[PDB]
């Protein structure tokens, strides 16, 4: 019951992670092999490359 | 046993049951025994307590391989001669890519053998003869063949020495248990006897047929075949009759001349072996010494002597045993042998002995690396039988208090250093690399360690390398180079197609291989010195030496009690030096390649096999399959419908028999057991199975059928992935 | 005069061992080192904890101000504390939870001294958990600080050559 | 360490032999009877001369006293005695109890050999759950 | 349990038969004759590591014996220290 409990906090945030940023209303819009997003890395060690 | 001792029967014993300690072979029935025997064939435990014959019988297995090299390359010798491709090849060579060897065509067989040659279908072949073979002024094929019945004549004889030892009633204790001359002779006459009976047919003879051979003809358009005596006008060419000298000494003129010699440093050029004219002089100043050297001596004298405060008592009476513990004196030996071995390995890349070699590429460095398992090979076995020592070989105790006593003293000591050491290394030593991944992948290079990022900046140049050549400020005199040609200094000249040698200036990318070869030398010896040491006691066993240097592991008590023992760090350090030689290998390739191994072209714009990709992305350790493995080996995969195929075609197994290892250094052993059972079951059913009960391996023979595959794997996978990368194109 | 002392391998007895020698114990070795915990303890510690914090304190400077993450700084603050600094933080306390294993607690109270001490049987504990505070409250007034005259200084250096 | 030595036995120096925690648990020496001066083997790595007597060199832990003990019953003689030490003397007294020589009787002591049920037909399988009414507690 | 390994058999004499193992064993204890008649699977076992030396030699004729304690001390794992 710590399950089902843990499950939900991921889809959650499988849908937060999601729609202030990374598309949909660009992905709906019509949506061509490229490369609609989960999420946003945030990483100190990148380059600007 | 008695079948029947002593003193009435020749009968031979074959058969009723047959033998090993003493609830021997049972009687009744078993499968590991047939295991056990070709293992543990000779220990010496066991045939007898006192060491009586032993060295009786290994002065005759000796004399077995000897014959054999012989009964060996009789055959190769032969090959050579009648399946030529040689004499083809000698007006020819830096055209010709040269076999000895052809298949038949039965089957498939055949994509194999490809055009090679001076027109023959061929398998090229990298060791050479052909090169060894140079030397030989006079040729041709039916000779060589004359050179191979000289071989075949010793054999037979130099193995018929062999009845002539243990089988025939044969020797005694003194012999060897008095040593007191053997170096004397040894490296006298012999080392001595041999260096100096090969001068004598290393001027007279060689030099002079190849002196006006590196030029052309049709060989005997150039040689007779016995014409090289009394006579010799020929001398006269390549230097007097002594002209009036007087058995060297001085009240000798030269206005102009200095007898044969006249030393060569560098390279030739239009054959760059090295000049064949200092290979006489070389070997005469060897012999000398050995001939004087080996007029030591008779012994303990030079040993018992000096000592010191730290220094050991022990280095005294080091050992009476010396002389009679042999599994000792077979340890000491194979670190030498074997160390002695891949020192070759380098003198010969970055300073070739033979005529044609470099421009030859792939017939000295398939040497370059088969030297090199050897020089590795025979040390941890070096270890193996030091432990074989350190746990068993004298009746008794009476080594005493001495210098190992001491050594032993400390010991979680001597390894409690190297350890950190270790440690030190590989953070230092391999984590480096990931830096630059995690890094440039991360991507930023301002901070890699890149040959220009982390600065050193551009030179490597002055540390030895540069003094080395440069050489004659010196006490030196000599020679117009180097005395190798690699060194900074000088030269662009070498070779005909194509680069032989040139600097190889390193910097950093040269630096950190440099580095990791260091921490891979370091824990391989961690665990054999550690292993050898604990080899008869130990903190977690004091009952520890009892059966063996092999027991499978005490048991699952103390925690773990597995591992322990020293066959297995002796198993455990293979296991490491597969890796040592594998990755010293990868690197000279990639570097030799990548630099050096080379064209010229008009105006010498030297051309590497690749621009020197090393540069920059060696330093990666993806670029280590960017531009290794996954760029060369191209060739690999590329290599179905040849010639050479047997390469891509044994890649694939043997890149299986090592991904079969795991399942023998991986598993159980009463789960082989348990599962042979269930077979067995079936077995009985039909009535097919219980007579010479089936049983699985041997916790320890299972340990030998991992490491034996997981090296004769993972190992001829390159011995394929090479092979396929220098033949054609490099 | 004995080769080497009246020849002993430790303190007396073989059979704990240690073989000890130079650099285990050699007149000149042992001593630089005895104000400094190796052996007595000086003064109760709480000093000690300075002198300790602030020498290993300026260090780590050009080990993370010229090996910097991206070197050679131009930036008022390196040269520098920075994260050095932070450092100094995350090192002292992994150092205190540490001042748990021992907790033994007190005041006794002396850095004054009785009566030539022996301690007794300093080797081993006897360090309470009030002791082990005042040192590690010393490491971060020696650590941070000790992060301080190193930047402070103008590196007026000495270049590779 | 100078100011008594008691000793018997005969080393020199050596890495080896106990550290730390022996003081802070438990002891362990061994001593027995000699002839005339003989060279020794060691837990350790190696070795001594002997002479007499208490004789009593002392281990780190039991398995190494006894390790010689088959070391001392190759080249002999009877008499060897193994007690456990603390720091604060005693309770554990290890060979000293009754007889030495396990293979003889006086007594039992001990052992027993079974749990509940002999080695017969446990393919039945683990039962009760534990709990605390029924008998699975030694 | 917390050494629990049997190595029991039946004939438990102990004559060119098993000894080997480091303190663990005293037996000898007899039972009320078996042939030998010295029986049992052990002594008191709170003392010594976890070998399998146990058998090795000398029947125990159904199980091995092996590791298994878990339960375990330090002294019976070799280190502390
Ligand atoms: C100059 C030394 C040389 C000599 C004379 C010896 C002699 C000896 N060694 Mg030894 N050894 C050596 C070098 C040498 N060793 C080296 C370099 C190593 C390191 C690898 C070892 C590691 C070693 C170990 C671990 C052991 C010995 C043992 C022994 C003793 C047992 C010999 C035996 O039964 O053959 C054994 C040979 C076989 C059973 C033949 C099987 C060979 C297999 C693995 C094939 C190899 C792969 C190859 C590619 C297959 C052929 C091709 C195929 C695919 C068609 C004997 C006194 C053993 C001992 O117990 O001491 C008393 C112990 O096993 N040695
Ligand atoms: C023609 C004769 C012959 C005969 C009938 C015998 C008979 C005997 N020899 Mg013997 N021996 C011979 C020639 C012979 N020997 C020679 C020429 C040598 C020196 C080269 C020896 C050196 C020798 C020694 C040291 C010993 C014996 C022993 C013995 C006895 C045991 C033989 C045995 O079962 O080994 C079976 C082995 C073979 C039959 C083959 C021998 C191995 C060598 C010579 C060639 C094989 C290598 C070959 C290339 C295989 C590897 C490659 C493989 C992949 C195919 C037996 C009475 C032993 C003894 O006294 O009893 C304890 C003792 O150990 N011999
Ligand atoms: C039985 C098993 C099953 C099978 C069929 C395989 C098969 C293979 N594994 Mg594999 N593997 C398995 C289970 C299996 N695995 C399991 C459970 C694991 C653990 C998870 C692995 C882990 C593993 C790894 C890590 C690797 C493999 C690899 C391989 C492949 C080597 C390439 C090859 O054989 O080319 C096939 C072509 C040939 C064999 C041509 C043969 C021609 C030659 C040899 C001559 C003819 C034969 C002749 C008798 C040889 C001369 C000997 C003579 C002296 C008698 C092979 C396909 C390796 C690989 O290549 O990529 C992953 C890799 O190393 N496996
Ligand atoms: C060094 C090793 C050794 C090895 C691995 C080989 C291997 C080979 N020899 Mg060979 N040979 C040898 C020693 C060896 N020989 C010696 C000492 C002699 C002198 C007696 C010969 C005389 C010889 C002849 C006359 C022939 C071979 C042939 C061959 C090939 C045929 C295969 C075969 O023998 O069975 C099948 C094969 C590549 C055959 C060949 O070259 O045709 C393809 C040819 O039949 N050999
Ligand atoms: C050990 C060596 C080897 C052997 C077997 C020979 C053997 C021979 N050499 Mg000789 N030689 C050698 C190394 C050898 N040499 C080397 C290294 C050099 C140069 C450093 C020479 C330079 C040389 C010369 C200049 C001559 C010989 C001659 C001879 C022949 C007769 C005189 C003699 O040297 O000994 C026998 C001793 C007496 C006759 C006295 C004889 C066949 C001579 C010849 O042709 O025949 C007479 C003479 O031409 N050698
Ligand atoms: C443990 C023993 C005893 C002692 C106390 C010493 C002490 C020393 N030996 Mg020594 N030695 C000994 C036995 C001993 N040795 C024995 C038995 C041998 C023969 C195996 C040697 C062979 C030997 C050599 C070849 C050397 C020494 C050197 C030295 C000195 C090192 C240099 C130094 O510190 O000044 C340097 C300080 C500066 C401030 C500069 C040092 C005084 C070295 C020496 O001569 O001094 C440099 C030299 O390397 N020893
Ligand atoms: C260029 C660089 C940067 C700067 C400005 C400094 C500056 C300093 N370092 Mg330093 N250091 C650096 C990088 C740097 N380091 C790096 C990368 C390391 C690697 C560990 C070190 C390791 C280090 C140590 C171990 C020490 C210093 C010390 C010092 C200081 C004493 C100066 C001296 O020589 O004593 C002057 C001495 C007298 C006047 C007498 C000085 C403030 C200390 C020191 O130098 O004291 C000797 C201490 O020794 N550094
Ligand atoms: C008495 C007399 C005499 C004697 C004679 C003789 C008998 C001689 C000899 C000579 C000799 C006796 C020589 C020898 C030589 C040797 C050598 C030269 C060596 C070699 C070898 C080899 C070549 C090897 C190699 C290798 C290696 C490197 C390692 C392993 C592998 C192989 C094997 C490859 C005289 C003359 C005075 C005369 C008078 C009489
Ligand atoms: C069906 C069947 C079968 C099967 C087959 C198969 C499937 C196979 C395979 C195989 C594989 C799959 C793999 C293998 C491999 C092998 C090998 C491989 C061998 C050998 C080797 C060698 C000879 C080597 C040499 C060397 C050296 C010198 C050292 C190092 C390097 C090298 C390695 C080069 C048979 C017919 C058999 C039988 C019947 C049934
Ligand atoms: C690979 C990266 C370059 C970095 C190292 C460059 C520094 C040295 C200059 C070039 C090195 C190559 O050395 C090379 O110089 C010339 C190419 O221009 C060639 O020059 C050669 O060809 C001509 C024929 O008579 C003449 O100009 C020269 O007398 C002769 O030596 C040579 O084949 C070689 O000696
Ligand atoms: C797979 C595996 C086995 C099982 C492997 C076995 C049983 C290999 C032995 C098979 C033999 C070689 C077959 C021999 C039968 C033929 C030689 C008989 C017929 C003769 C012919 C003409 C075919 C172990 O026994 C083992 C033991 C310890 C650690 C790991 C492992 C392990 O990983
Ligand atoms: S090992 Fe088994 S058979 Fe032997 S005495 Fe003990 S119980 Fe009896
Ligand atoms: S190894 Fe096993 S049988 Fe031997 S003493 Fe230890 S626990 Fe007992």
């Amino acid at each position: 019951f710590g399950q089902l409990a843990i499950i939900f906090l991921w889809t959650s945030g499988n849908l937060f992670h999601v729609a202030w940023q990374g598309n949909f209303e660009a992905w709906v819009q019509d949506p061509f092999h490229v490369r609609p997003i989960a999420h946003a890395i945030w990483d100190p060690h990148f380059g600007q490359p | 046993l008695v079948d029947r001792d002593p003193i009435k029967t020749s009968f031979e014993q074959w058969a009723k049951p047959g033998h090993f300690s003493r609830t021997i072979a049972k009687g009744p029935d078993t499968t590991t025994w047939i295991w056990n025997l070709h293992a543990d064939a000779h220990d010496f435990d066991s045939h007898t307590s006192d060491l009586e014959e032993i060295s009786r019988k290994v002065f005759s297995a000796h004399f077995g391989q000897l014959s054999i090299i012989f009964l060996w390359l009789s055959g190769m010798y032969f090959h050579g001669a009648r399946f030529s491709n040689y004499e083809a090849w000698l007006n020819d060579p830096t055209h010709i890519g040269p076999s000895a060897q052809v298949v038949w065509p039965i089957v498939g067989q055949e994509i194999l053998n490809g055009d090679v040659g001076g027109g023959f279908r061929g398998i090229q072949i990298t060791s050479g003869f052909f090169q060894i073979w140079r030397a030989s002024g006079i040729t041709s094929e039916l000779q060589l063949y004359c050179t191979a019945i000289g071989a075949l004549v010793f054999a037979g004889l130099m193995l018929f020495a062999g009845w002539f030892h243990y089988h025939k009633a044969a020797p005694k204790l003194a012999w060897f248990q008095d040593v007191e001359s053997m170096l004397n002779h040894h490296l006298a006459g012999l080392l001595g006897l041999g260096s100096l009976s090969w001068a004598r047919h290393q001027v007279h003879v060689s030099l002079p047929i190849n002196q006006f051979l590196n030029a052309g003809v049709d060989p005997k358009e150039i040689p007779l075949p016995h014409e090289f005596i009394l006579n010799r006008d020929l001398l006269a060419q390549l230097y007097p009759s002594f002209a009036e000298g007087a058995t060297p000494f001085f009240t000798l003129n030269w206005s102009k001349y200095a007898d044969f010699l006249t030393f060569r440093g560098g390279l030739d050029p239009l054959t760059g072996g090295l000049w064949l004219t200092d290979i006489a002089h070389h070997h005469l100043a060897i012999a000398i010494l050995f001939l004087i050297a080996g007029h030591m001596y008779r012994i303990k004298d030079i040993l018992e002597a000096h000592k010191g405060p730290f220094t050991g008592q022990g280095h005294k009476g080091l050992y009476e045993i010396l002389t009679t513990s042999w599994h000792a004196q077979l340890s000491i030996n194979l670190a030498m042998l074997g160390s002695l071995t891949i020192v070759v390995a380098q003198h010969m890349y970055s300073m070739p002995p033979y005529p044609y070699l470099a421009t030859d590429y792939a017939t000295q460095l398939s040497l370059f690396t088969h030297h090199m398992w050897i020089g590795g090979f025979l040390i941890v076995g070096a270890a193996a039988h030091a432990a074989i020592f350190m746990v068993r070989d004298y009746d008794p105790t009476t080594r005493y208090n001495d210098l190992l006593d001491r050594v032993l003293r400390h010991r979680d000591a001597i390894i409690s250093h190297l350890n950190w050491v270790c440690i030190f290394l590989g953070f230092h030593s391999f984590g480096l690399y990931i830096h630059n991944d995690t890094m440039s992948a991360l991507g930023r290079p301002q901070d890699m360690f890149s040959d220009t990022a982390i600065q050193l900046q551009p030179v490597f140049a002055q540390w030895i390398q540069n003094t080395h050549a440069l050489a004659p400020g010196t006490t030196a005199p000599g020679a117009t180079a180097s005395t190798s040609l690699t060194w900074g200094g000088g030269d662009l000249v070498a070779v005909g197609n194509k680069v032989a040698l040139l600097p190889i200036p390193l910097g950093t990318a040269d630096f950190l291989v440099h580095h990791i070869h260091a921490f891979t030398i370091h824990v391989t010896v961690l665990i054999l010195l550690k292993g050898v040491l604990f080899a008869r006691s130990s903190r977690l066993i004091p009952d520890k030496a009892n059966l063996g240097f092999r027991f499978p592991c005490d048991g699952p008590g103390r925690g773990g009690t597995c591992q322990v023992s020293a066959w297995d760090h002796v198993f455990l350090g293979l296991f490491w030096m597969y890796n040592s030689i594998s990755v010293v290998i990868f690197h000279f390739s990639w570097k030799m390649q990548s630099d050096v191994w080379g064209t010229i072209n008009d105006q010498g714009v030297v051309t590497h096999i690749t621009a020197g990709n090393f540069a920059q992305s060696s330093i990666t350790i993806n670029g280590w399959l960017r531009d290794f493995l996954w760029a060369q080996a191209s060739q690999v995969i590329q290599s179905y419908g040849s010639s050479l195929s047997a390469y891509g075609l044994f890649f694939l197994g043997a890149h299986f028999v090592w991904a079969f290892s795991l399942m023998f250094l991986f598993s159980g052993r009463g789960y082989w057991q348990e599962l042979i059972e269930s077979i067995v079951w079936a077995h009985n059913k039909l009535k097919v199975a219980p007579a010479t009960q089936p049983r699985a391996l041997s916790i320890v023979q299972g340990r030998a059928v991992g490491v034996t595959h997981y090296l004769l794997g993972g190992i001829a996978t390159t011995w394929a992935f090479f092979l396929a990368r220098i033949i054609a194109v490099g | 005069k004995p080769t080497y002392q009246v020849i002993q391998p430790i303190n007396g007895d073989p059979f704990i061992g240690s073989l000890e020698t130079p650099v285990t114990s050699s007149p000149l070795i042992a001593w630089y080192l005895s104000n400094l915990p190796a052996y007595r303890t000086a003064v109760s510690p709480l000093l000690r904890g300075i002198e300790v914090g602030l020498a290993h304190g300026y260090l780590l400077v050009g080990p993370f101000v010229k090996a910097g993450p991206l070197r050679n700084t131009e930036i008022a603050g390196q040269a520098g504390s920075l994260a050095a600094g932070g450092l100094v933080v995350i090192l002292s306390l992994c150092l205190t939870i540490y001042g748990i294993s021992s907790f033994n607690e007190g005041a006794p109270s002396t850095a004054p001294s009785l009566t030539l001490t022996g301690r007794k049987k300093e080797p081993d504990q006897l360090q309470t958990a009030d002791g082990w505070a005042k040192f590690t409250g010393g490491f971060f007034f020696g650590g941070i600080s000790g992060v301080i005259w190193a930047y402070f200084l103008l590196y007026v250096l000495d270049l590779p050559y | 360490e100078l100011d008594p030595n008691t000793p018997s036995p005969i080393f020199g120096g050596s890495t080896g032999g106990l550290l730390r925690k022996a003081q802070v648990e438990e002891f362990y020496v061994i001593t027995w009877d000699s002839p005339k001066e003989q060279i020794f083997e060691m837990p350790t790595g190696g070795a001594a001369i002997m002479r007499e007597g208490p004789n009593l060199l002392k281990l780190a832990r039991k398995e190494q006293c006894l390790a010689l003990g088959t070391r001392l019953r190759s080249k002999y003689k009877i008499k060897y005695q193994f007690y456990r030490v603390f720091p604060n003397g005693e309770v554990q007294y290890l060979h000293p109890k009754d007889g030495v020589y396990p293979e003889k009787v006086n007594a039992g002591r001990q052992g027993v050999g079974q749990n509940f049920r002999s080695i017969g037909k446990n393919v039945s399988p683990i039962e009760v759950k534990f709990t605390g009414k029924q008998p699975y507690d030694l | 349990m917390s050494h629990s390994v049997k190595i029991y058999d039946t004939c438990i004499g102990c004559t060119q038969c098993v000894r080997a193992c480091p303190t663990d064993v005293l037996e000898m204890i007899p039972w009320g004759g078996c042939k030998a008649k010295q029986i049992a699977s052990a002594p008191r076992t709170e003392d010594c590591v976890g070998c399998k030396r146990c058998e090795s030699a000398c029947p125990t004729d159904f199980l091995s014996v092996r590791v298994y304690l878990w339960h375990e001390t330090t002294r019976s794992m070799g280190l502390a220290y």
